[PDB]
């Protein structure tokens, strides 16, 4: 589903889910490793 | 954990401060509350 | 692992990058796949 949505044309600003990000604990900077990653797979989804 | 460093064993001289983030974490949800909501309670009560 | 140091004491300072080479690891069966496969993939269902 998300490799087509690569190429789907975009009409429609996508959101992610609202989440209980954990400041503080060093925890948090692994949730900033996630998205970094995810956009390095997917420049054309971020893009929005 | 300057002024009494020598009384901490490389543990929990890392508990010492994991504790401190807990305490920060937990302070915001109750912040909010009283700058949100106790702020207008005393605006009126200072009116009575 | 610089900008929270005091937060683990040799144990698992150790362990947190341990997971990195873990993670590493994994990734190269993966991005293979990807930029071997996908690659044409996507050169193609940009044309249609």
């Amino acid at each position: 589903d998300y490799f087509s949505l690569e190429m789907t044309p975009i009409i429609m600003r996508p959101k992610l889910y609202d989440f209980d990000m954990k400041r503080g604990e060093p925890v948090s900077l692994l949730y900033i490793l996630e998205l970094i990653l995810f956009s390095i797979m997917f420049p054309n989804v971020t893009q929005h | 954990l300057r002024a009494f460093a020598s009384s901490f064993a490389q543990r929990p001289r890392a508990g010492v401060t994991q504790l401190k983030s807990l305490l920060t974490q937990l302070a915001d949800p109750l912040c909010l509350a009283l700058d949100g909501h106790v702020y207008h309670l005393y605006n009126v009560m200072a009116n009575m």
